[PDB]
RNA sequence: GUGAAACUAAGUGGAGGUCCGAACCGACUGAUGUUGAAGAAUCAGCGGAUGAGUUGUGGUUAGGGGUGAAAUGCCACUCG
RNA sequence: CAGGGCCUAAGAUCAGGCCGAAAGGCGUAGUCGAUGGACAACAGGUGAAUAUUCCUGUACUACCCCUUGUUGGUCCCGAGGGACGGAGGAGGCUAGGUUAGCCGAAAGAUGGUUAUCGGUUCAAGGACGCAAGGUGACCCUGUUUUUCAGGGUAAGAAGGGGUAGAGAAAAUGCCUCGAGCCAAUGUUCGAGUACCAGGCGCUACGGCGCUGAAGUAACCGAUGCCAUACUCCCAGGAAAAGCUCGAACGACCUUCAACAAAAGGGUACCUGUACCCGAAACCGACACAGGUAGGUAGGUAGAGAAUACCUAGGGGCGCGA
RNA sequence: GACCAGGCCCGGGCGACUGUUUACCAAAAACACAGGUCUCCGCAAAGUCGUAAGACCAUGUAUGGGGGCUGACGCCUGCC
């Protein structure tokens, strides 16, 4: 019933960092890929999606 | 015939959880999925332990095959079930062993087996458990034995040897009229975790060999077809040297 | 002799009772807290709605 | 069974940053005898309770941590009904 | 009712991919809208509504692929 | 209180192991992983912005401390338990509501009238307790079988004890003891100098200080509770820990050391906590006629959570004339 | 007496039926279905996925598992 633009919906954070987060980044080599292909281009944030375990940003 | 009990130690939780997926996720195994939440009976197929007399208590359903089965005691206390033999009533008592008085539940090598017995539960391998007609009605006569070898004559009428030394137990598989059932409506499958399937000629030519034609398609194909194309009539897929062969003698009709 | 019986009887009875019905509130109050009408005051706001 | 291990390793005199001094906590002190104190983020109740009994000398009954959205960890110490607190006021130079 | 059984009112019972209808899931007709209030909506009606139902949270399957009660449909407004 | 210091599901990673140009793929123990198991708190007050968190009352878990009582305890292992569907209706109850009764105030410029307006509240928890409820075998006689009445049978229920087999507990078999049992709710404490209609006084005219009457009964009645209680059905309805029990095997620890108990005192880990959340704060590029799980469920009519008009509470749609 | 709140009857085609479907121009006579029938497969099964190891099928065993066509029930299914 909701439109077809509506592809990102309030999903829990935690679910997220478990997908793009950076913990997972390191577990594949196509990730490490990742992670010096960023620290190569410079960027201020290495993975976008991720997440505190604890914290003032915690998911429970 | 069925009443719930409480749960023995005989009935858990645990299994294999996507039906038809394997290891890389796939659907493998098609149709399956949907239907209800069940639980795993340990059956006792071997019946490998001797010369202890059994008594049968209770008789149950079972989801995961057709057949019954039975809930025996023994005097030390084990608990097992077996497959529910055809015409066996509660308070009947079975037992297995080399020698032994041949009649309905109990459990002997073919050495002891008097020619012309209609037998289930048979094992193809010494200790490996029973695998031969374990489905409900079904049944298989010992028709002759020689040599280290006997014959047995398939529910599916396939004539095969097996060794001599291999356990069996007498009697036919009960719950003979269960597929007398009809099942009436859609749902009725959908609850046995049977999906809808779909015919060839329907699908697109990329989904399946028998592919859209205009209007409705009879097949082209010069021939029937799987959907991975090869003919889906009358052709042999036994393996061509597979060990078993020597062992084999008339088949299936 | 039955006398002892009994009323050991009914010490264990009243003990077991005693811990079964407590551990009840016990769920009771569970369940309502997950549901989430709990503490009565709440509920008290609320009853008019 | 072997020694006890402080929860993280910490060097205590840097735990206890400093009184919070504003209209907020003066009559927090005044009502229910409690000192407000920013501290270590990494600084826990057990380490704040020995430091502070043995700091002032003053026996505590309670602390209640908190913390800032700026991440700085804020401590509610209750001291016992005995010890007045606006006697550490004055001690310290936050006068109520 | 006959010796067995069949046959027939009665009560009890509470079956059903039963019926009517909100929530909820849909999307049949019309009107409006078309530099929209909205990159698919509002309005009045309309279909299912104990099931082959709806949904939440957490997962799986990935592009010579996946999934499909099969429309070349769907796979982040992108899919021969 | 919600997650973590507890346990496992789907699923994930996976020591060794198997395979593979490389990267890696499969896979066992292990370890992760809640949306589920386990586990202890409520009422009132304060309050520019927090409150089951701060204050006052009564509570409850887990440790430590003493007294007493025993001598082996601890883990590994053996077990019982935890532990489970759908549908259906009948009970027995409360939550709520309505009306009385009690108490206080009332004159609301009209033809009449007090027929009017307000109040009648209290939690977790602890002690008691359970029938018209539900369950407790059969046989004879009647009440429609039922709720019942007399007799009898000898385990015939929760619940306990014993024995036997390689056999501790368990399972299993034989013997025995028990007519009660079950649990919502109820009575009493908690609980009154609480709360509160009004009354008195101040007005920075915002709010504030002061004293406080009555505080019961009947009839409606749940979709909530007992309750995994029944009856029926086929499609046959999670695991593991805490928990209860226990010999041999292994490991480790041992005397004022450990364990067992009823009192008494003491002691108290991290992280979330603001605000919004049928949204101008999330998701729709917008202060966008849209989407967004769950909980609570008042009045009059009504079969109803439909509809219409209302209470509590919230609003008058950020261009007007 | 407001709001709320079925128009119905007689015919025929197709499809038995409840269902599913082309998100955003098609909801149907299409798909599914219970049922029917053909063929494969004796367990180290056939089939499917993998270079392989192995995984599914299945902790199943021919009253079971693949695959192809048709499509409830009734009457049938001719010749080459
Ligand atoms: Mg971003
Ligand atoms: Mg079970
Ligand atoms: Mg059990
Ligand atoms: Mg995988
Ligand atoms: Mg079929
Ligand atoms: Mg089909
Ligand atoms: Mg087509
Ligand atoms: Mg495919
Ligand atoms: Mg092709
Ligand atoms: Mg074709
Ligand atoms: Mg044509
Ligand atoms: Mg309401
Ligand atoms: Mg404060
Ligand atoms: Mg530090
Ligand atoms: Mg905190
Ligand atoms: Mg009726
Ligand atoms: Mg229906
Ligand atoms: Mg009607
Ligand atoms: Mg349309
Ligand atoms: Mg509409
Ligand atoms: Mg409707
Ligand atoms: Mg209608
Ligand atoms: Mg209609
Ligand atoms: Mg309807
Ligand atoms: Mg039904
Ligand atoms: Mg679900
Ligand atoms: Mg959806
Ligand atoms: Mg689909
Ligand atoms: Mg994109
Ligand atoms: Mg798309
Ligand atoms: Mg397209
Ligand atoms: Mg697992
Ligand atoms: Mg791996
Ligand atoms: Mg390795
Ligand atoms: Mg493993
Ligand atoms: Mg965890
Ligand atoms: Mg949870
Ligand atoms: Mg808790
Ligand atoms: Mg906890
Ligand atoms: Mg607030
Ligand atoms: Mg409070
Ligand atoms: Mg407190
Ligand atoms: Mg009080
Ligand atoms: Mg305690
Ligand atoms: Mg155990
Ligand atoms: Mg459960
Ligand atoms: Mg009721
Ligand atoms: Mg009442
Ligand atoms: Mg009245
Ligand atoms: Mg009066
Ligand atoms: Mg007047
Ligand atoms: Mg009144
Ligand atoms: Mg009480
Ligand atoms: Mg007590
Ligand atoms: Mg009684
Ligand atoms: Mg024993
Ligand atoms: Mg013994
Ligand atoms: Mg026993
Ligand atoms: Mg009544
Ligand atoms: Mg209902
Ligand atoms: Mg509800
Ligand atoms: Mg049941
Ligand atoms: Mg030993
Ligand atoms: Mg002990
Ligand atoms: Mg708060
Ligand atoms: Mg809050
Ligand atoms: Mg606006
Ligand atoms: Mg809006
Ligand atoms: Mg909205
Ligand atoms: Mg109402
Ligand atoms: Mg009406
Ligand atoms: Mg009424
Ligand atoms: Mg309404
Ligand atoms: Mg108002
Ligand atoms: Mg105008
Ligand atoms: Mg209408
Ligand atoms: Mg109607
Ligand atoms: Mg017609
Ligand atoms: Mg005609
Ligand atoms: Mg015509
Ligand atoms: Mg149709
Ligand atoms: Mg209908
Ligand atoms: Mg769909
Ligand atoms: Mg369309
Ligand atoms: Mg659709
Ligand atoms: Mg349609
Ligand atoms: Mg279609
Ligand atoms: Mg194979
Ligand atoms: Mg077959
Ligand atoms: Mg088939
Ligand atoms: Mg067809
Ligand atoms: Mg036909
Ligand atoms: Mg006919």
């Amino acid at each position: 019933k909701a439109a077809l633009c509506l592809t990102k919906r309030s999903r829990s954070r935690k679910s997220l960092a478990r997908t793009h987060g950076f913990r997972l980044r390191m577990s594949t080599t196509s990730g490490r890929a990742l992670l010096k292909r960023r620290r190569a281009k410079g960027r201020k944030i290495l993975c976008t999606k991720t997440n505190p375990s604890s914290g003032k940003r915690a998911s429970p | 015939q069925v009443k719930s009990n409480p749960r023995n130690n005989l009935i858990s939780g645990q299994r294999r959880c996507g039906k038809g997926r394997n290891a890389r996720g796939i659907i493998t195994a098609r149709h399956r999925g949907g239907g209800h939440k069940r639980l795993y009976r340990k059956i006792d197929f071997r019946r490998n332990e001797k010369d202890i007399y059994g008594k049968i208590v209770t008789i149950e359903y079972d989801p995961n095959r057709n057949a019954y089965i039975c809930l025996i005691h023994y005097g030390d206390g084990e608990k097992r079930y077996i497959l529910h033999p055809r015409g066996a009533i509660i308070g009947d008592t079975i037992v297995s062993g080399t020698e032994v008085p041949i009649k309905m539940g109990n459990a002997l090598p073919l050495t002891d087996m008097p020619l012309g017995t209609a037998i289930h539960n048979i094992e193809i391998t010494l200790g490996r458990g029973g695998q031969l007609a374990r489905a409900a009605g079904a049944v298989a006569k010992l028709i002759a034995k020689e040599g280290k070898s006997a014959t047995l004559k398939l529910p599916s009428g396939e004539v095969r040897l097996i060794s001599k030394n291999c356990s069996a137990t007498v009697g036919q598989v009960g719950n003979v009229g269960v597929n007398q059932k009809r099942l009436g409506r859609a749902g009725s499958k959908r609850w046995l975790g049977k999906r809808p399937v779909v015919r060839g000629v329907v699908m697109n030519p990329v989904d399946h060999p028998h592919g859209g034609g205009e209007g409705r398609a009879p097949i082209g194909r010069k021939s029937p077809t799987t959907p991975w194309g090869y003919p889906a009539l009358g052709r042999r897929s036994r393996k061509r040297n597979k060990y078993s062969d020597n062992f084999i003698i008339r088949r299936r009709s | 002799s039955k006398l002892q019986l009994k009323l050991e009887q009914k010490m264990k009875m009243k003990m077991a009772k005693k811990i079964r019905l407590r551990r009840n509130r016990l769920m009771r109050k569970r369940k309502l807290r997950k549901r989430g009408a709990w503490p009565p005051s709440k509920m008290k706001k609320l009853k008019n709605v | 069974k072997k020694l006890k291990y402080p929860r993280r390793i910490l060097d205590v005199y840097q735990i206890l940053q400093s009184p919070i001094i504003t209209e907020a906590a003066i009559k927090n002190i005044a009502d229910e005898n409690s000192l407000l104190f920013t501290v270590d983020v990494r600084a826990d109740k057990k380490m704040i309770r020995e430091a502070i009994s043995n700091f002032f000398g003053v026996k505590v009954r309670k602390v209640n941590t908190l913390i800032r959205p700026d991440g700085t960890k804020k401590a509610y110490i209750m001291l016992n009904k005995e010890y007045n607190a606006s006697e550490l006021a004055k001690k310290i130079g936050i006068f109520p």
